[PDB]
RNA sequence: AUCGAGAGGG
DNA sequence: ACGTCCCTCTCGA
C-alpha cells in the first residue's frame, strides 16, 4: 500500500546515475 | 651614403634582423611603434550566420574568424569601406568569403582556414587569402563537428589597422634592444653581491665591446645603433611590414605639412 | 560614511567607461580603493544648494 | 522684540554660513530673473553674478542673527566684513 | 517550428495540438533559428 | 529610523570607482550614461537662453 | 593600476583574453484557473509598452534574434489582460535556446535561454 | 573550448600549430617543453598559450545530438 | 508587486 | 534594552 514519494539525491542508491559510465552519462545529457 | 644607415643581420620567411646605425631612439621607437598597429591589413570584420549547430556559440566563432590572417600584399588597392562610396560595401572595399562545413565524417571532423572560400570579385589583386604557414598545409583549426553538425556563415573582410583592433595586426612580437654593456647607464641594475656576474650578457654584447673598467664614464655618450628583430604572422611579408613601417611614418609626418599649409 | 571628510563635493568631468574616477589623493578621507568599491553621487536640484555644496 | 545696532555684540565678520547662504541666496534669485545691481562684465552664470555683487557689497540683504533668548541683531551685507 | 532531443526530430506543430516527441516520446521541444540572418562583429 | 531620519533620494548614482593621475583634486570623473540620465532644473534666463535652446 | 587596480593590455584582450560568456533564463507556465479556464501565449491587441514584433505569433521569440532593452521575450496572456514577460532592463543580448513542455499538472511551460558575451572593460573585478 | 587563434601576448599565429603539437608529444613521444620549443616558440608567452590549454571541446562533441 | 528565509559585494 | 553604514544578486506563499 501507498504512502507518497521521497526526494532522491543523485549518484546515490536508488538513482539511475549510480548505474552509468562516461559513455552513458553523456547521452543522459548528464555531466561526467 | 645617405643618413640612418642599416645592415641586415639575418632574413627569413617570418623574421628579419638589423642594426639601424645613425638612427635616433625617438625614431627607432616611433618606427617600432607604428610597425605594431598602424600598418593596414585585411581581416574578416562582419559575419552573418545561417546555420551553426556547433558547441561554440555563433559570436564565439565570430570572434575567431576575425583573427584569421588574410593575404594583404597588394592592399592599398582596396580602400577603407568607411571612406568609400557604396551604400555599405562592395568589391572596391571588401573581399567576401563563405564557409560551408557539415559533419559528414562519422569520426570527429575539422574545419580549417583552408576550408574558407572567396565568393566575390578579386579584381586581380593579391588579397583575401588565408595564409597557411601550416606544415600539413591544413590551416587553422576553427571548429569541430560530430557527424551531423553544420556551419553556414559568411564573412565580409575589410581593411583595418591594429589601432582599431588587434586582428588587423600585421605585426607580432618585435625584438628591441640597444647598448648592451649599459654604457649609457640608461638603467640602474639590481644585484645581491655582484651586479655583473648575476645579470647575464644579452646575446648582443658581441657586436658592441666591453668598457675597459679603468676608464671613466663619458657624459657625451649618446643613443645610436639599435638591435631589432621584427616578425610578421604572414598577412604581409616581413620586408613590407618593416618598409611600410617606414612608409606609414612618412605619411604620418606628411599630413602634418599637409594640414600645416592649409591654415 | 561616519564623518564630514567622507561626503565632500566635487566638480563634474564627464568621461567614458562606466566608472567614477577620482584623484588618488582623496582616497584616504573616504578610505576608498580601486578593487571593487562603489561610490555614491548626488546632485543639487537648485542654486542655493549648489552654493551650500560649493562654499561649504 | 529686537536689538538696536548701538548695542550690537555678535561677530562683526561674516560667517562661512552667512556668506554661502548669501552668495547662494541671491544667486538663486538672480537666476530666477531678478534685477541685478553690479554691472555684468559678461556673466552668464548667476553664482558669479552674485559673487561680483558680493565684492561690491551691492547686495540688498540683511542677515538677522538670532540669539538663544530670542532676540536678533540685524547686520547689513553692506556692513559685515569679509575675510575667511 | 518545434524540435525534440534524445533523437532531434524535425517536428513542427502550430498552436493548440499538445506537445510530445510523438516520433520518440519526451516533451522537451525547442524552436529553431528563424531563417533571419544575423551578424556579429569579428572583434 | 527608516522613512524620515533617512529616506532614499531621486537624482542619485553609483558605480565602481577607479583613480586618475591626470585629474584634479576637486572634480570627479562621472560617466556619460549617468550624465544622460542625471538631470537638473535650470531657469530660463537671458544669460543662458541662447544655450538652453541648443541643448533642447 | 594605482591603489590596488590593474592596467590591462587592451590589444591582448582584443585577442580574446578574459572574455566571459553569459546566459540568463526565463520561465513561465500557462496557469489554469479551475474551470479549465487556461492562460496562453499569443501576440495581442491592458497591455505593456515593449515591442512585441520580435515575436512569432505563438507567444515566443526564436534563436538568433538579437534582443535588447525591454523587448518582450514571451507573450503569455490571461483572461486582453496582458501577461507577457520582457527582457531585463539592465541587459542586452541574443536569444540562444528555448524549451516548451508541461508541468506536473500537464499545462504549457516555457523557459527561454538568452546568451551574450562579456568583455574585460575598464572597471571589472579580477 | 578549442585552441584560440595566435597568442594573447604578442598575437602570433598559434591556432594552427595545435594538432601538430599533439603528435609531436605523442606520435614522436617527446618532452613537452621540447615539443613546443620545436614548433618555434621561444617566448614563454606563446609557450604558456599551448601548455596550459584544456580542450574541453572534446567533452562537448560527446553529447547526444 | 508584499512580507519571510537564504548566499555574496565593499 | 537595543544591538555599524550601503550595495548586488537569488527564491518560497
Ligand atoms: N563589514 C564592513 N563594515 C563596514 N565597512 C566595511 C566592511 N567591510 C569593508 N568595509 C569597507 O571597505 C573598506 C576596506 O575593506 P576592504 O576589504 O576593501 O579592505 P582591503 O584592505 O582592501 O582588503 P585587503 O585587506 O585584502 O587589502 C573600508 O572603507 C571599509 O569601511
Ligand atoms: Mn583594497
Ligand atoms: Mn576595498
Ligand atoms: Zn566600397
Ligand atoms: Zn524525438
Ligand atoms: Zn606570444
Amino acid at each position: 500500500v501507498f504512502i507518497g514519494r521521497l526526494p532522491i539525491m543523485l549518484r546515490s542508491k536508488n538513482c539511475y546515475l549510480s548505474e552509468a559510465t562516461e559513455s552513458d552519462l553523456y547521452k543522459l545529457k548528464e555531466c561526467p | 651614403e645617405e643618413g640612418p644607415q642599416v645592415k641586415i643581420r639575418e632574413a627569413s620567411k617570418d623574421n628579419v634582423d638589423f642594426i639601424l646605425s645613425n638612427v635616433d631612439l625617438a625614431m627607432a621607437n616611433s618606427l617600432r611603434r607604428v610597425m605594431i598597429a598602424e600598418i593596414p591589413t585585411l581581416a574578416i570584420d562582419s559575419v552573418e550566420v545561417e546555420t551553426n549547430t556547433t558547441v561554440l556559440a555563433d559570436e564565439f566563432i565570430a570572434h575567431r574568424l576575425g583573427l584569421i590572417p588574410l593575404q594583404s600584399m597588394d592592399i592599398e588597392q582596396l580602400e577603407y569601406s568607411r571612406d568609400c562610396f557604396c551604400e555599405d560595401h562592395c568589391d572596391k572595399c571588401s573581399v567576401v568569403l563563405t564557409l560551408q562545413a557539415f559533419g559528414e565524417s562519422e569520426s570527429t571532423t575539422n574545419v580549417y582556414s583552408k576550408d574558407l572560400v572567396i565568393v566575390s570579385n578579386l579584381m586581380g589583386r593579391n588579397i583575401g587569402h588565408p595564409i597557411i604557414q601550416d606544415k600539413e598545409g591544413n590551416g587553422v583549426l576553427i571548429c569541430k563537428l560530430r557527424k551531423g553538425q553544420e556551419l553556414k556563415l559568411t564573412c565580409v573582410a575589410k581593411k583595418g589597422i591594429a589601432k582599431e583592433h588587434a586582428k588587423w595586426g600585421p605585426a607580432a612580437a618585435i625584438e628591441f634592444e640597444y647598448d648592451p654593456w649599459n654604457k649609457l647607464k640608461h638603467t640602474d641594475y639590481w644585484y645581491e653581491q655582484d651586479s655583473a656576474k648575476e645579470w647575464p650578457q644579452s646575446k648582443n654584447c658581441e657586436y658592441e665591446d666591453p668598457p675597459n673598467e679603468g676608464d671613466p664614464f663619458d657624459y657625451k655618450a649618446q643613443a645610436d645603433t639599435f638591435y631589432m628583430n621584427v616578425e610578421s604572422v604572414g598577412s604581409i611579408p616581413v620586408d613590407q611590414v618593416v618598409v611600410r613601417g617606414i612608409d606609414t611614418l612618412q605619411k604620418k609626418v606628411a599630413s602634418i605639412l599637409l594640414a600645416l599649409t592649409q591654415m | 560614511s561616519l564623518h564630514k571628510m567622507s561626503m565632500m563635493a566635487h566638480r563634474v568631468k564627464v568621461i567614458p567607461y562606466s566608472t567614477f574616477r577620482l584623484n588618488l589623493s582623496v582616497t584616504s578621507p573616504y578610505n576608498a580603493d580601486f578593487d571593487g568599491d562603489e561610490m555614491n553621487l548626488h546632485v543639487p536640484q537648485s542654486e542655493e544648494t549648489r552654493a551650500e555644496l560649493s562654499q561649504l | 522684540k529686537a536689538i538696536p545696532k548701538d548695542q550690537r555684540a555678535t561677530t562683526p565678520y561674516m560667517t562661512k554660513y552667512e556668506r554661502a547662504r548669501i552668495l547662494g541666496t541671491r544667486a538663486l534669485q538672480i537666476s530666477m530673473n531678478a534685477p541685478v545691481f553690479v554691472d555684468l562684465e559678461g556673466e552668464t552664470d548667476p553664482l558669479r553674478i552674485a559673487m561680483k555683487e558680493l565684492a561690491e557689497k551691492k547686495i540688498p540683504l540683511v542677515i538677522r542673527r538670532y540669539l538663544p533668548d530670542g532676540s536678533f541683531e540685524d547686520w547689513s551685507v553692506e556692513e559685515l566684513i569679509v575675510d575667511l | 517550428k518545434y524540435i525534440c532531443a534524445e533523437c532531434s526530430s524535425k517536428l513542427s506543430l502550430s498552436r493548440t495540438d499538445a506537445v510530445r516527441c510523438k516520433d520518440c516520446g519526451h516533451r522537451i521541444l525547442l524552436k529553431a533559428r528563424t531563417k533571419r540572418l544575423v551578424q556579429f562583429e569579428a572583434r | 529610523r527608516g522613512n524620515l531620519m533617512g529616506k532614499r533620494v531621486d537624482f542619485s548614482a553609483r558605480t565602481v570607482i577607479s583613480g586618475d593621475p591626470n585629474l584634479e583634486l576637486d572634480q570627479v570623473g562621472v560617466p556619460k550614461s549617468i550624465a544622460k540620465t542625471l538631470t537638473y532644473p535650470e531657469v530660463v534666463t537671458p544669460y543662458n537662453i541662447d544655450r538652453l535652446t541648443q541643448l533642447v | 593600476n594605482q591603489e590596488d587596480s590593474m592596467i590591462m593590455n587592451q590589444s591582448s584582450i582584443d585577442r580574446g583574453l578574459f572574455r566571459s560568456l553569459f546566459f540568463r533564463s526565463y520561465m513561465d507556465q500557462e496557469k489554469k484557473y479551475g474551470m479549465s479556464i487556461t492562460e496562453t501565449f499569443e501576440k495581442p491587441q491592458r497591455m505593456k509598452h515593449g515591442t512585441y514584433d520580435k515575436l512569432d505569433d505563438d507567444g515566443l521569440i526564436a534563436p538568433g534574434v538579437r534582443v535588447s532593452g525591454e523587448d518582450v521575450i514571451i507573450g503569455k496572456t490571461t483572461p486582453k489582460r496582458d501577461a507577457s514577460t520582457p527582457l531585463r532592463s539592465t541587459e542586452n543580448g541574443i536569444v540562444d535556446q528555448v524549451l516548451v513542455t508541461t508541468n506536473q499538472d500537464g499545462l504549457k511551460f516555457v523557459k527561454v535561454r538568452v546568451r551574450t558575451t562579456k568583455i574585460p572593460q575598464i572597471g571589472d573585478k579580477f | 573550448m578549442i585552441v584560440p587563434v595566435r597568442c594573447f601576448s604578442c598575437g602570433k599565429v598559434v591556432g594552427d600549430k595545435w594538432e601538430s603539437y599533439l603528435n609531436l608529444l605523442q606520435e614522436d613521444e617527446l618532452d613537452e617543453g621540447t615539443a613546443l620549443s620545436r614548433l618555434g616558440l621561444k617566448r614563454y608567452c606563446c609557450r604558456r598559450m599551448i601548455l596550459t590549454h584544456v580542450d574541453l571541446i572534446e567533452k562537448f562533441l560527446r553529447y547526444n545530438p
